[PDB]
């Protein structure tokens, strides 16, 4: 999944 | 321009420049840091780069490596690249963008000036990469303009891998080859003109970045250019 945006 | 080198391991580490969290260890360049205990560190992007610069203007390369993935878990991050770019390159962001792109402009061709191959080991929700590990070639985006399956029977293998990269002049063409001892063979291939995006200087080199529970080692590495004359 996203991690850092 | 014309230039060689050798290293057949890392013994002596004579024209590597190190940046961020890479270390010479155990006669071979660690791209990304360690603790006290050995254990990988979160977050962190290191470069082993040949310090001399070059130019490709009508040149031809040829490079291969030795390399070694270390995990100390299932779903490590982020991988490492054989790169190019201009000889004041800094590093650049860890995580899935290896050391080579800033957020803002990670995938806009136009803000960037890098030329890599890939080995990516963490599938980025972010860019909606492919759904596995992967293998690829990346001209100024994180998004690679080529990208191939990397078997995860491979990637956690632990063995010693190799790596031939080569790019030919006259035809404009940037060429992977990948190699595991008893295991898979990887080839991927892209026509890219890397005198236009590099007219002036350039230098070749490492970049990985964490990410989670990776260790990235090149054990041997040599380098020669020649002349399309
Ligand atoms: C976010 O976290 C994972 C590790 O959990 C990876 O490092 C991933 O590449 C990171 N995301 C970005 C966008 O760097
Ligand atoms: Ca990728
Ligand atoms: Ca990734």
């Amino acid at each position: 999944g996203v991690t850092s945006a | 321009s014309e230039l060689s080198f050798n290293y057949p391991n890392f013994q002596s580490v004579e024209d590597i420049t190190f940046q961020g969290g890479a270390s010479p260890r155990n006669e071979t360049l660690q791209l990304t840091p360690t603790d006290s205990n050995g254990i990988p560190i979160r977050q962190r992007a290191g470069h082993a780069v040949y310090s001399q610069p070059f130019q490709l203007r009508d040149t031809s390369f040829y490079t291969t490596f030795t390399f070694v993935i270390r995990t100390t878990s299932n779903s490590p991050a982020d991988g490492f690249a054989i790169f190019i770019a201009p000889p004041d390159f800094p590093v650049k962001r860890y995580g899935g963008y290896l050391g080579l792109f800033e957020p803002n402009t990670a995938t806009n061709t136009s803000a960037n000036k890098v030329v890599a191959v890939e080995f990516d080991t963490w599938v980025n929700t972010e860019w909606k990469e492919p759904r596995y590990r992967h293998i690829g070639i990346d001209v100024n985006s994180i998004v690679s303009v080529r990208v191939t399956r990397w078997q995860d029977k491979d990637v956690f293998s632990r063995s010693i891998a190799t790596a031939h990269v080569g790019y030919d002049g006259i035809s404009k063409i940037l060429t992977a080859f990948v190699t595991y001892p008893d295991g898979g063979n990887y080839v991927l291939s892209h026509v890219v003109d890397l005198a236009e995006i590099f007219p002036g200087d350039v230098r070749i080199g490492f970049s990985g970045a964490t990410g989670q529970y990776e260790t990235q080692y090149i054990h041997s590495w040599s380098f020669s250019s020649t002349s399309t004359n």
